[PDB]
């Protein structure tokens, strides 16, 4: 509530004033502090004088942006917002040279302010820069012709300044007019340019792609996939973001149709590589955006590749029923006669047996019952297209292996394959919907076009050399899947960066010495934290949790004199909350200044079963803060405001007495919804209770050590041949 | 009231779930876990003041009675048996009250008792029609009594009343009893019933000279609001005078 | 699963570390998982447990950690130094008791009296481990037991637990129901000493000095520390500092 | 021990005729009595004191408005009403009820009440509104309505539910007192 410091030891300025520091304060309305202002630089007519910081903002002082003046900030009175857009119309807009250039590099940095924003918006001066870059460039064509690096840096403004006046959004996007495109065309379209106009026009084409699907359609026929490469080429860092900030845009709001096909573009004119080669291990640097960008293409190809991994394609279609014989045929003759390659059906059926009880195929009706689970599905099917292709070597040796071996050891090849290539995908975030958020790329991807299938392929190879190493079968094959997986995540960590370093690291993975040192890792990470005994901690954990649970659980019952919506004037600023045993109904509500709290009774708002109760949300998460009326409270009581949901109409919009109670409560209430808790002190008080109490298990063993990993079985006679009988 | 009431119980219990039915019971219930229950009030069946069948007695001894040393208890159930007149909602209302016999009799020992019996019974809108009214005609005899012995009294409820039986304004009660009973085509659906229509048009016989207490002491208490009132009322009131003369051809008396 | 053994040298039953159910009797073992065996098994070991008593545990042998002896120290000779080992197994049921004590204690909010608890749990603790070899000097032995055996009772007074007796070795050699006049003695003398200590924690509670005559009693000869660092002026000249103590 | 004259009007298609007798009545939800006659009352405790209280339950068609002003004086607070599943009912109270009943007795309290609560939500319903280009209207557009007016309360209740009906009544009451 209370208000910052008003009176405030500011510097006050205009352009040519020398300052003159008063104790300026703030509560009255800033006509008055503005009007006092100009009339010591002599000024009337204050509606047309705006105060603005003199910091780097310039941004002008309204009632919005004066709670940003703090003592020792100048003050630099200037035109009011209204008066800089008008202004901005007869400057930006007229037949001036110079004048526009220097007022439009004013309007792009006076664009981020909100508060000019505003009357500039009302004013449409974004419909006057279509004007100045698009009528204007008729107008001086004669001379333009030769103004040309000029004039390009008067239309790049001019695109910083429409940018920045169209993510206020106050002023519809699509102000431009299609002259604005033509010109942004011939920034793309054409050779290589300064980098100010490329950088603000890849800009604007990614702009006017967010705008729509229909802008995105206009604009795709000025943003060829062969003339965005040299934006590439051009070897600034920034012209290759903005370039493959295009390239996304283009598969993002593309049809899936069409974003296979681009899919293909990307993948003949070498975007993939040419990216790799002009930026991963060339010269160029990665940035955060960087990476955002080689993740979003290599993401972009997984998700055109999610087509074929998220759907269920049919099992029995004929087509895929013979591309997998002949993938199978291609893989298995090694060890079959040429009889079996078209033969009958009731054939079909005792090769299915025979050659896939060698590969303990539960359903061997149809191998396709080990491709009925997608992802992939057919993209499994894929990947055997691409190793007959690319990989035949480890499909060939991999298939036959398992393809001489009915016992359990074998490789389920269909089953293998298909849930090879599934885990690979969530692990390597194949197919996934590409987003800002990963902020890693791998360069791995982008040494091969196909690199998800040879990761695929030599992740088969690795796993089948090491199930020669480590004698696996088939009921430990989701077991020793999990190995292979540790084996990828060993690889994965360490980051390969191309097809031979990532084979590399993974044979150095191949169990063969660097066990120990991960071992020794694990022993060194429990040196500190005794990871045996961290199994013993968290095994039996529920109990500490629980009880806790039900110690907050007693303090809502035992509760408090809560806090209302601004309960301030003569109102409850205190009232009993108190769960009754029930805990199902909850005595709480408009409940009076109650020195001793609860009262056990039926209270205003007497009942509250969990059965009503949603969900809470705390603070500014708090509708009644999200009111902006009668219920604006002030945000010092965040950690005091909740809002738990019941009826959908009736809220719990309440205050808190201050902030560990309220996280107690809130503790109480999850429980109650049966999740975790929200009190750091539940997280604290936790571990060193659980932590001391292992530590309070020791006891017994001290003085001589444990054996931390766990021994073998010592053998029993298997029999209850009691020597001494029990009891 | 009575959701009151079923919250205070619910408190004493866990499982609050009710049955919905308010009426009858659930046969599944009666084996099923998940203990259920149903709350809905109920009325208390008038006693049988010993030695003043006939007597002059005042109010205070019959509301005193009115409420205590209770044995039965009835609850009336709206019911449709018939055709569904949309204009109306009195062509099937059949009511089949339940019988209440508790052991003893409130007050008690416990705020509360079992029930030691149950019955029910089933009222053709005939009948209806005919309590209802009656009863109706003796809550003006409470009122128009209780301002006869009080004076420093809120004369407002009276207008309540003269109002809302004045008109029976969104919907027509006595025109309503016309169509249902006084025509001839219920005196074919009940020809022998006919005895029931003439009671009640012996009801609004005896109705006409209550109401016509409520009009004269609505006079007495006529103040300058009441005026246009009473105008009315006594308008449509020997109106509906004549009414019951001829075109409810009751005889009147 | 058979050829289990009567005897007594497994009632070193004590897990090393998590296990599993695969016998009907087991889990996933904690530290302090002792079960008191009986049937002795040569690579397994099942017998009562201490968490049950009436229900047996069948557990691996390299799984146990057995030693020799039984829960004793000094049957067997398991004290690290003779004697004193019984205590601090006393102790450590004396801990296990602390433990559920105050697992009910944070449901009511005195609970800067259950921090102190476990802050004098943690001497306890280290006290325990240090005790564990043959570390100290045996003087210092005499001393610390004092000093544990303090907490002891400060806790079960707190804890409105008995009178533990004997102080020095053992705590519970008195208590072999030998004499009965010396118990009662002895019992009063502990009273004497919890009396004591709890004036002193109200004391403390408030004074601060009458605490340091309280010690000082007994001894009489001191030592004021002093420490001088450099006088602040420009003698020009040589000097000397005469530092005396002077009675006006 | 005290009384309070109270009148209620709404839209003829919803019948709050069903609200205050089920109300006063106690009976079940959907279960109630239908009379012959209108104009109910209550006698209730709310708060320390038991009050007795009667509602001029009036017809509302118009051409009733001249036979209603006669009851206007003394009214202690009134209750305007319509249905939410009944836009036709905004226009009417808006348009005629509002202004005049406003217009009627400017200074008594005046609380908007909803009703059919249980029918705003029910998705056949707003379907067949949507079927008709009704608008399954909410509370919030209500809530500013009852802003518009600045009304000293607003609620909604549901007959077939007795939801917040008691609570509509409370503050019904409470507002005298």
């Amino acid at each position: 509530m209370p208000p910052p410091a008003d009176i405030v030891k500011v510097a006050i300025e205009w352009p040519g004033a020398y300052p003159k520091l008063m104790e300026i304060d703030q509560k009255k309305p800033l006509s008055a502090i503005i009007k006092e202002v100009c009339d010591g630089w002599s000024l009337a007519n204050h509606e047309y004088f705006a105060l603005q910081h003199a910091d780097s903002s310039n941004f002008y002082i309204t009632e919005k942006n004066r709670n940003e003046i703090k003592n020792g900030t100048i003050l630099r009175l200037t035109t009011s917002p209204a008066q800089n857009a008008q202004q901005l119309h007869e400057r930006i807009q007229s037949s001036s040279m110079d004048a526009k250039l220097e007022a439009l590099k004013d309007l792009a940095s006076l664009s981020r302010d909100v508060t000019f924003a505003q009357e500039f918006i009302n004013l449409d001066g974004i419909s006057l820069l279509t004007q100045m870059v698009e009528s204007g460039t008729e107008r001086y064509q004669k001379l333009q012709k030769i103004m040309k690096p000029c004039f390009g840096d008067m239309l790049s403004f001019t695109l910083t300044a429409f940018v920045e006046l169209m993510d206020h959004g106050i002023v519809s996007w699509d102000t431009f007019s299609v002259a604005f495109i033509k010109k942004i065309a011939s920034f793309v379209n054409k050779s290589a340019i300064d980098i100010s106009i490329l950088q603000r026009s890849l800009a604007i084409l990614e702009s006017m792609v967010l705008n729509s699907h229909d802008l995105y359609q206009k604009v795709a026929q000025e943003i060829t996939i062969g003339q965005l490469i040299p934006h590439l080429q051009g070897s600034d860092q920034e012209i290759q973001t903005y370039t493959i900030a295009v390239i996304n845009a283009l598969f993002l709001k593309a049809p899936d149709e069409r974003r296979q096909e681009m899919a293909n573009i990307l993948a003949q004119k070498q975007l993939r590589s040419i990216i790799l080669t002009h930026v991963i291990r060339a010269q160029r640097a990665i940035n955060n955006e960087m990476a955002h960008q080689l993740y979003v293409l290599q993401v972009l190809t997984f998700n055109l590749l999610e087509d074929r991994m998220m759907t269920k394609m049919d099992p029995q279609d004929q087509a895929q029923r013979d591309i997998i014989f002949e993938l199978r045929r291609i893989a298995f003759d090694a060890e079959s006669e040429p009889n079996n390659s078209s033969g009958s059906m009731e054939k079909r059926k005792s090769m299915y047996t025979r050659d896939y009880k060698k590969l303990g195929f539960i359903n061997h009706v149809n191998p396709a019952m080990d491709f009925t689970q997608t992802p992939p599905g057919m993209l499994a099917l894929d990947n055997m297209l691409y190793f007959a292709k690319h990989h035949q070597d480890a499909y060939i040796r991999i298939v036959l292996e398992n393809s001489s071996r009915e016992d359990k050891h074998e490789c389920p090849f269909g089953r293998s394959s298909i849930e090879l290539t599934k885990m690979l995908c969530e692990i390597l975030k194949v197919g996934e919907l590409p987003s800002e958020t990963c902020n890693d790329f791998h360069p791995m991807f982008f040494t091969h076009d196909r690199s998800f299938e040879e990761f695929f392929c030599i992740c088969i190879q690795l796993l089948n050399k090491t199930w020669k190493e480590m004698r696996a079968t088939s009921e430990d094959f989701n077991k020793v899947m999990q190995v292979v997986k540790e084996q990828v995540m060993r690889a994965l960590t360490t980051k390969p960066s191309s097809l031979d370093q990532f084979k590399s690291k993974l044979q150095n993975l191949s169990y063969t010495e660097i066990l120990k040192i991960r071992q020794s890792e694990r022993m060194n990470q429990e040196d500190f934290q005794s990871r045996p005994i961290l199994e013993l901690k968290e095994k039996i954990q529920p109990e500490i949790l629980e009880l806790i649970k039900q110690q907050r659980l007693n303090r809502l019952v035992e509760g408090t004199c809560f806090r209302k919506l601004n309960a301030r004037r003569r109102q409850d600023k205190f009232w009993y909350c108190r769960l009754s045993p029930n805990h199902k109904v909850l005595h709480y509500g408009d409940l009076e200044e109650s020195p001793q709290g609860e009262v056990p009774h039926d209270s205003l708002q007497d009942k509250l079963p969990v059965a009503d109760i949603k969900a809470v949300v705390t603070g500014k998460d708090c509708p009644h803060m999200k009111e902006k009326g009668a219920l604006k409270q002030n945000k010092e009581v965040l950690e005091l405001a909740f809002s738990i949901l019941y009826d959908s109409n009736c809220q719990l919009n309440f205050i808190a007495p201050d902030k560990h109670e309220y996280c107690i409560w809130t503790d109480g209430l999850n429980a109650l919804l049966g999740k975790d808790m929200m009190s750091d002190l539940t997280r604290n008080d936790l571990d060193t209770l659980l932590s001391m109490e292992i530590k309070l298990r020791l006891l017994d063993l001290e003085n001589i050590q444990i054996p931390d990993a766990p021994p073998p079985i010592p053998k029993e006679p298997s029999n209850y041949d009691f020597v001494y009988d029990c009891n | 009231r009575r959701e009151d009431f079923s919250l205070r119980l619910l408190t004493q219990f866990p499982n609050a779930e009710k049955m919905t039915s308010t009426t009858p019971p659930g046969e599944d219930i009666k084996s099923s876990p998940k203990q259920y229950m149903q709350c809905f009030t109920v009325k208390p069946v008038m006693s049988l003041p010993p030695s003043y069948k006939d007597k002059p007695v005042p109010e205070q001894i019959l509301n005193y009675y009115r409420a205590n040393e209770v044995q039965q208890f009835r609850y009336s159930r709206p019911f449709r048996k018939g055709e569904k007149d949309p204009d109306n909602e009195f062509a099937t209302m059949w009511i089949e009250r339940t019988t209440y016999t508790t052991a003893y009799t409130f007050p008690g020992i416990l705020k509360w008792f079992e029930v030691k019996q149950i019955s029910t019974e089933e009222i053709s809108p005939l009948e209806n029609a005919i309590e209802t009214m009656e009863l109706t005609n003796e809550r003006i005899s409470n009122c128009v009594q209780q301002h006869a012995w009080d004076r420093s009294l809120s004369v407002h409820p009276l207008s309540m009343l003269l109002s809302g039986i004045v008109d029976p304004a969104v919907m027509g009660g006595f025109s309503n009893y016309e169509k249902a009973f006084f025509t001839e085509k219920y005196l074919q659906e009940h020809p022998e019933d006919q005895e029931k229509v003439e009671l009640l048009k012996r009801l609004i016989a005896l109705q006409m000279p209550l109401l016509t207490e409520g009009i004269r002491i609505h006079g007495e208490k006529l103040t300058e609001q009441l005026k246009p009132l009473h105008e009315r009322l006594s308008s449509c009131f020997r109106e509906l005078k004549e009414k019951v003369e001829k075109h409810y051809g009751v005889i009147t008396l | 699963m058979a050829r289990w053994i009567p005897t007594k040298r497994q009632k070193y039953g004590v897990a090393i570390y998590n296990y599993n159910a695969s016998q009907d009797v087991e889990l996933s073992l904690q530290i302090g998982d002792t079960v008191h065996i009986l049937e002795m098994y040569e690579g397994w070991y099942r017998g009562y447990t201490l968490q049950n008593k009436s229900k047996k545990g069948i557990f691996p042998e390299t799984y146990i950690h057995l030693k020799e002896a039984t829960v004793e120290d000094l049957g067997q000779h398991e004290t690290v130094i003779p004697g004193e080992l019984p205590l601090v197994q006393e102790l450590t049921s004396t801990l296990r008791e602390w433990a559920v004590i105050w697992r009910k204690l944070y449901v009511n909010n005195k609970l800067t009296l259950f921090r102190q608890l476990q802050q004098m749990t943690y001497s306890l603790i280290e006290w325990r481990s240090q005790i564990l070899s043959g570390t100290l000097p045996k003087d210092e032995l005499a001393e610390l037991k004092k000093k544990v055996t303090a907490k002891i009772d400060h806790g079960n007074r707190m804890l409105g637990l008995d009178l533990v007796v004997r102080d020095d070795n053992g705590n519970i050699l008195d208590p072999d129901e030998t004499s009965t006049i010396a118990l009662f003695k002895a019992h009063e003398v502990a009273s004497k000493r919890i009396e004591e200590k709890i004036q002193e924690e109200k004391s403390i509670l408030q004074n601060l000095d009458l605490r340091g005559q309280s010690i000082f009693s007994t001894i009489h000869t001191y030592g004021l520390y002093v420490n001088f660092k450099n006088f602040v002026c420009n003698i020009g000249e040589d000097a000397e500092l005469f530092m005396a103590l002077y009675d006006p | 021990m005290q009384a309070i004259k109270c009148v209620v009007v709404g839209d003829g298609a919803v019948a709050k005729t069903c609200l205050l007798i089920s109300y006063t009545t106690n009976a079940f939800p959907g279960e109630y009595i239908p009379t012959v006659f209108d104009n109910y009352s209550a006698n209730v405790m709310v708060d320390g004191k038991p009050v007795n209280l009667g509602l001029w339950d009036t017809a509302g068609q118009e051409d009733y408005d001249r036979l209603r002003p006669l009851s206007y004086p003394q009214t202690d607070v009134f209750l305007i009403c319509f249905s939410l599943v009944s836009p036709a009912s905004f226009e009417n109270v808006r348009a005629k009820w509002y202004p005049e009943v406003r217009h009627h007795c400017p200074n008594t309290p005046i609380i908007l009440v909803g009703t059919k609560l249980d029918l705003r939500d029910d998705k056949d319903t707003i379907e067949k509104l949507k079927e008709k280009k009704l608008t399954p209207i909410t509370y919030p557009q209500g809530l500013a309505m009852a802003k518009e007016i600045g009304a000293v309360k607003y609620l909604e209740c549901s007959a077939l539910t007795q939801r917040g009906l008691k609570t509509v009544f409370d503050e019904a009451i409470r507002a005298v007192l």
